[PDB]
């Protein structure tokens, strides 16, 4: 599948229709979880070396590259300048300070080399989904750029692509493009509620920003199934807009003491006036003290 | 020509940068021209050390004993509150910056004594309060009488405290639809609301009071009473 | 401890004065000569 | 019997003192470390 | 109170989701009137909880400060555990220094008893570890005045 | 106005059209909204669809001619949207309605009527 | 409600619909002072040769309530009763 | 500072004291550079937009505007006197004089409270109103 | 006194565990008139026996480390931080201290020569009450 999609990618941004674009994408958003089960198994492999990288290097592709970095030898947390390009220096502090006493035993040489090409076909996978990225969003750009200027582009050819095009993508409501890409996970969620401009605020905050954003991008859409706009202006025009509401959401002297003139009629409205506050209480012990007595308990108050 | 206009704002300027300064939040007018903004910040300066001097000694006269009226305990209170929470906001910076303050090694020592010790105790483990769990309507109504205990009427509750009481009240009427909501925030809820903080003046020290928010006050209230229960159940609690 | 503490026995009636005092000047600024206790002691039923 | 109409009585009742009615005094795997 | 390490030793009594919970309660936003901050070391101590954190850290404290022998000379055997000041036998009672141990909230009150060559070994060790050639010592001594 | 806001009817038919969307609104034959014009038109009960020719930019609307060419349903251009909402019994400017059909309802004479007077605009 | 005068035997029974009180979300204390005000507005409607001065209520949870409503009549006379008059008799005939 | 404004001679004092028909004129005579007067001043400026729907503030100096010293019996460092249709209301505070305030207040609220005590006892009628508070003891504890 | 008081719990709540197992005995239940020469004793006070929310109180623990924590919660500063009522009992009674100073004081009518209760003319005041903020504006404590 990575040679049939991607020499076609290759043919075309050497000459530099829409079906190579929309298999792209699914390609590299299939790619993010297959690289998720090279990352698993380099973590499981890697384990018995360094059982500690997995909760001091969480993030996946950072994980790769220091265990493709260091291997057997935990020589290289000292002084290194390679290691330098990847973690923090905190994050080289403390694989530094855990690499001092790991508690693991050494790789064989199959077992190193077998993690030597998991990595390296991770980052064999990593650059063909940045590669994937970059031409998907330069010919949406050119596609549907005000669709790819409010979602995003690589979201834009998600819903571009199951909706059928442009020229479906139009002529639906903004109340179905939603929708699109929907199927126990969140409901009556499409492609453009997990985007990261609807994820960029808090999660109570998400279902409605989708309608904002499902709504303004068919609008968007519709610009772009005629070509009109090419530059993009409707696009950002409309994205100030998206994001301006977000922020939107997101986060007198005294009177002169005149009295009443006074209530002169009673009854009917009145009543009920005072009904809601000032109502029938007791009347009636409730309101008294009672001079002789001691109902209590003396001084409990 | 322009003091005529600009002389009022300026003043609100000053006030601006004062009130920006007593809550730690940024003061950067864009607009305002950097000679009028440094002389606006020196004033603050000079204000902040007289403002923070004036606290501690109006406070050393307070905690001494001196004679002091309504308006001056109020204002030093404030003070006082605005000073403490600067110090407990560098405070939680360094705490950010300087790392855990305990080694890992200190406290994987304090854990194994931990787990030493509710090993030698034969603990078992306080688990998550099941569904149909044979106290939680007891442990609830403990916790709702507990969190109305706290109100006793002056008559006049604001409004998040009269909501308060409406939570309570509710709760008090489905109690289970209650307690799912407690077990769901208990199983679910990791980001809260802020916590409101006052200080009870005690003219010796302040004591900080904490108004938290009132679903989350019934979900503590409840877990409260839940934990305590189950641990002098499991007498976790040693009798010193 | 507080029939064992004279300080506080001192501190006690020092205080039970103090809010004495309070009442007797919301009463009148002219601070009294031999203000009666039975506005004090009475109790809230009968009057005091 | 139907017994169709009965009389309903909406009342502030059943104040009283808190303690009991009748006077009476009714009554009614572990950690491990490896 | 370190909230990782409160985390953790909470998972220890509790339930996970319950321990992430009163983790995850104290680290929130406590907030003034306009100015607000991230509570992010210590406990916020006016939750209701907070009453729980306190006194299982403070148990913690108290197996740092009577050691795990000594807890469990003055907890008893949890087959048939001891009231509050009171121990098995005699000897598990005068079997260390420390005789009784109270802790409240956050203070402590740790009754010892020693013998002279007790004393004196103690007193040695410390002034080993601290010289005092000047008789330094009675000037910082707070007393009951 | 916009040359491809088209067809796009005169002040006499433009009132007609006004006075058929008040009572289409009145009826709850009318649907609101170049969404629902779209949706309507999609499930094919829309009568007419009038859209609005001052509408910036246009072409949020402009697939609704081509949505009316795929439905044979008629559809005209009023001049302003603000008229036009107005006409649909709401204060905010609403750039496209679908009168809509019903079960034998009292409009169909106008609706035919104006049908075959917006069938003549676009010529 | 059955108010009955002993002298002349006019009966004013006032007719309480269901309606009232079936949707109304309220406890007694809405039923005791609604008692109370509908005889109040009994005797605000008739003329004041016709209006009594000693009213008598048969269940003793009413007169407190009729304190309160009739304080635009301290001309009147609201005492309980210790002889209880069976007016429920009147349900039972199949004419009321 | 002290953006009250100012009556710079009796004209202004005696017509900003007849200009006003529904509000309670507020005049502190004092000078500015006085620590009472500054403080006092700064309790005026605090309330001087939250009373005005029933006030109005006015600051007086004593060295430029000296007619009213001996009549008014400005001899004190601030004195806070208070009108209502050319009409001087005085205050039974507890001080021992009625007519002026004659000390500053640090309670800005004690001040909106006794302008609303004014205002209220000056459209009743009253040339003397009492102050919701007794200023004879300083309330010290 | 304190020491009285932990001297009269001790042997107070025995003579409840006897008086518990002799009704054990007698199958019955503890009543009122057996534990009233034990009424207002006991650290618990034997009051706490008798409470309708007993029951509930039993499932209360923790409570008086939850009494001092409530200082951090609530800014109404507590005085019996250390007790509750509901749980300890009322650990006091100023009933005959109320009735001791009204003897002291001289007496209710001798209390009453210091009033204007001879200007109301009231015959006796056995029968009257306060109106507690009731007033001139029938105390409109409900206002803006």
């Amino acid at each position: 599948m990575f040679a049939e999609i991607m020499m076609k990618i290759e043919e075309y941004i050497s000459k530099q229709e829409y079906r190579v674009i929309v298999d792209a994408n699914n390609l590299t958003v299939e790619i993010e979880n297959e690289l998720n089960i090279i990352h698993k198994f380099i973590r499981d492999k890697y384990s018995k070396r360094f059982p500690e990288l997995e909760s001091l290097v969480p993030n996946a592709l950072d994980y790769i590259r220091t265990v493709k970095e260091l291997g057997n030898s935990l020589d290289k947390c000292k002084n290194n300048e390679n290691l330098q390009q990847i973690l923090t220096n905190a994050t080289i502090m403390v694989v530094s300070v855990t690499a001092s006493t790991t508690q693991g035993q050494q790789l064989s040489e199959e077992e190193l080399e077998r993690l030597e090409e998991a990595c390296d076909m991770a980052l064999e996978l990593n650059a063909s989904k940045h590669r994937i990225y970059e031409y998907v969003e330069s010919r949406m750009s050119f596609i549907a750029p005000n669709l790819s200027i409010i979602i995003g582009a690589s979201t834009a050819a998600k819903i571009m692509g199951v909706a059928g095009g442009l020229t479906n993508l139009s002529k639906m409501p903004a109340c179905n493009i939603m929708l699109l890409g929907a199927q126990s996970v969140l409901p009556h969620t499409g492609y453009i509620y997990h985007s990261d401009i609807v994820q960029s605020l808090p999660p109570d905050l998400r279902r409605k920003a989708a309608r904002l954003v499902a709504a303004k991008c068919t609008l968007a859409a519709r610009v772009d199934s005629f070509h009109e706009s090419t530059e993009g202006k409707v696009g950002y025009e409309l994205k100030d807009e998206i994001e301006r509401k977000f922020d939107k959401w997101q986060e007198k002297p005294l009177p002169a003491p005149l009295d009443g003139q006074r209530k002169k009629r009673g009854g009917r409205r009145y009543r009920k006036m005072k009904e809601r506050l000032g109502l029938t209480e007791i009347r009636k012990q409730a309101n008294r003290m009672s001079f002789g007595e001691i109902e209590e308990d003396a001084y409990q108050e | 020509g322009i003091k005529q206009n600009k002389a009022r704002t300026i003043l609100q300027h000053l006030s601006e940068a004062w009130r920006c300064w007593k809550a730690n939040i940024p003061w950067k007018v864009p607009g305002l021209p950097t000679p009028i903004e440094n002389m606006i910040l020196r004033y603050v300066k000079a204000k902040a050390d007289w403002w923070t001097n004036t606290a501690h000694y109006n406070r050393e006269r307070i905690r001494r004993g001196a004679t002091v009226d309504k308006t001056v305990c109020k204002k030093n209170l404030g003070r006082l509150t605005r000073l403490y929470l600067k110090a407990e906001q560098e405070r939680q910076h360094n705490y950010l910056k300087d790392g855990p303050y305990i080694t890992a090694e200190e406290a994987v020592a304090v854990y194994t004594t931990t787990v030493h010790w509710l090993e030698s105790r034969r603990f078992s483990p306080i688990p998550f309060p099941p569904l149909s769990y044979k106290h939680d309507t007891k442990l609830l109504i403990l916790a709702l009488e507990r969190l109305k205990e706290a109100y006793s009427v002056k008559s006049r509750l604001n409004q998040s405290q009269r909501e308060e009481l409406g939570l309570i009240e509710q709760a008090y009427d489905n109690p289970h639809e209650a307690l799912s909501r407690i077990k769901r925030h208990l199983l679910t809820q990791r980001a809260f609301k802020e916590v409101g903080i006052e200080f009870m003046d005690l003219y010796s020290h302040l004591v900080p009071v904490y108004d938290v928010e009132p679903l989350e006050k019934i979900t503590d209230a409840y877990l409260d009473q839940y934990l305590w229960y189950e641990a002098d159940k499991r007498r976790l609690f040693p009798p010193w | 401890a507080v029939v064992n503490t004279q300080e506080l026995l001192d501190l006690l009636v020092k205080c039970e004065n103090k809010i004495q005092t309070r009442i007797k000047i919301g009463l009148n600024s002219k601070m009294p000569s031999r203000f009666p206790p039975v506005v004090f002691y009475t109790p809230k039923e009968l009057g005091g | 019997d139907e017994t169709y109409g009965v009389n309903v009585q909406f009342e502030s009742d059943e104040e009283e003192g808190d303690e009991d009615v009748y006077g009476e005094v009714r009554e009614e795997c572990t950690l491990s470390a490896n | 109170i370190d909230l990782t390490l409160l985390n953790r030793l909470l998972r220890l009594i509790v339930d996970h989701n319950i321990a992430d919970y009163m983790t995850a309660k104290n680290n929130v936003v406590i907030n003034y009137k306009d100015m607000n901050h991230t509570n992010s070391y210590g406990i916020i101590r006016g939750l209701q909880f907070a009453s729980f954190i306190v006194q299982y850290y403070g148990l913690v404290m108290d197996l740092l400060v009577l050691g795990l022998h000594r807890a469990s000379e003055m907890a008893g055997p949890p087959q048939m555990p001891n009231d509050f000041l009171s121990f098995q036998d005699i000897a598990t009672e005068a079997a260390h220094p420390i005789r009784l141990f109270c802790r409240y909230i956050d203070r402590i009150h740790i009754f010892f008893r020693f013998t002279a060559d007790e004393a004196r070994d103690l007193i040695q060790r410390y002034l080993t570890e601290h010289p005092d050639p000047n008789n330094e010592n009675i000037v910082g001594y707070n007393n009951k005045k | 106005v916009n040359p491809k806001a088209y067809p796009l009817a005169d002040a006499h038919l433009t009132k007609k059209l006004l006075d058929l969307v008040q009572q289409s609104c009145n009826y709850k034959q009318l649907r609101k909204g170049a969404n629902e014009a779209t949706k309507t038109l999609n499930r094919g009960i829309s009568e007419f669809i009038v859209m609005a020719a001052d509408a910036e930019p246009l072409e949020i609307i402009l697939h609704l001619p081509l949505l009316c060419e795929d439905k044979n349903v008629p559809y005209v251009f009023v001049r302003s949207k603000q008229a036009l909402g107005r006409a649909c019994g709401v204060s905010r400017p609403v750039i496209a309605c679908s009168v809509t059909i019903k079960e034998g309802s009292q409009l169909k004479q106008q609706i035919q009527s104006i049908q075959q007077s917006i069938e003549r605009l676009l010529v | 409600i059955f108010i009955f005068n002993p002298r002349t035997g006019q009966l004013f029974l006032k007719i309480i619909h269901t309606s009232v009180w079936a949707g109304q979300k309220r406890l007694g204390q809405l039923a005791k002072w609604k008692t109370a005000e509908e005889v109040a507005a009994l005797i605000r409607s008739l003329p004041v040769e016709e209006q009594p001065k000693q009213i008598i209520v048969t269940r003793k949870g009413m007169l407190d309530p009729l304190e309160v409503h009739l304080l635009d009549f301290p001309n009147i006379v609201i005492k309980g009763s210790e002889l209880q008059l069976p007016f429920q008799a009147c349900l039972k005939v199949e004419k009321f | 500072s002290y953006m009250l404004p100012h009556l710079h001679n009796g004209w202004q004092v005696d017509q900003a004291i007849l200009s006003e028909e529904d509000r309670v004129v507020v005049i502190r005579f004092g000078h500015d550079w006085d620590p009472t007067c500054m403080k006092m001043d700064e309790v005026l400026y605090s309330i001087a937009e939250k009373v005005k729907n029933f006030a109005v503030i006015y600051l007086v100096d004593i060295t430029e505007v000296p007619d009213f010293n001996k009549m008014y019996e400005l001899y004190d460092p601030c004195t806070v006197m208070f009108f209502f249709r050319n009409k001087h209301i005085m205050i039974d505070l507890g001080t021992g004089n009625n007519n002026k305030i004659n000390w500053a207040m640090e309670d800005k609220q004690e001040m909106v409270d006794i302008i609303e005590t004014v205002y209220r006892g000056a459209r009743k009628g009253r040339g003397l109103v009492v102050s919701p508070k007794d200023y004879s003891t300083k309330y010290r504890y | 006194p304190w020491e009285s008081e932990f001297i009269d719990s001790q042997r107070v709540w025995a003579e409840y565990a006897l008086k518990r197992q002799e009704a054990i005995a007698q199958n019955r239940r503890l009543t009122l008139e057996d534990l009233e020469d034990s009424w207002d004793r006991g650290i618990p006070r034997i009051n706490t026996l008798f409470q309708k929310d007993r029951h509930t109180l039993a499932y209360d623990k923790g409570w008086r480390v939850r009494t001092d924590f409530k200082q951090y919660q609530v800014l109404k500063q507590n005085p019996f931080w250390w007790t509750h009522q509901r749980h300890d009992g009322k650990l006091w009674n100023l009933n005959n201290y109320r009735t001791d100073m009204i003897q002291a004081l001289g007496g209710v009518e001798g209390i009453l020569e210091h009033t204007l209760f001879k200007g109301t003319y009231f015959p006796t005041w056995e029968g009257l009450f306060w109106e507690k903020a009731s007033g001139f504006e029938e105390s409109m404590k409900w206002k803006k």
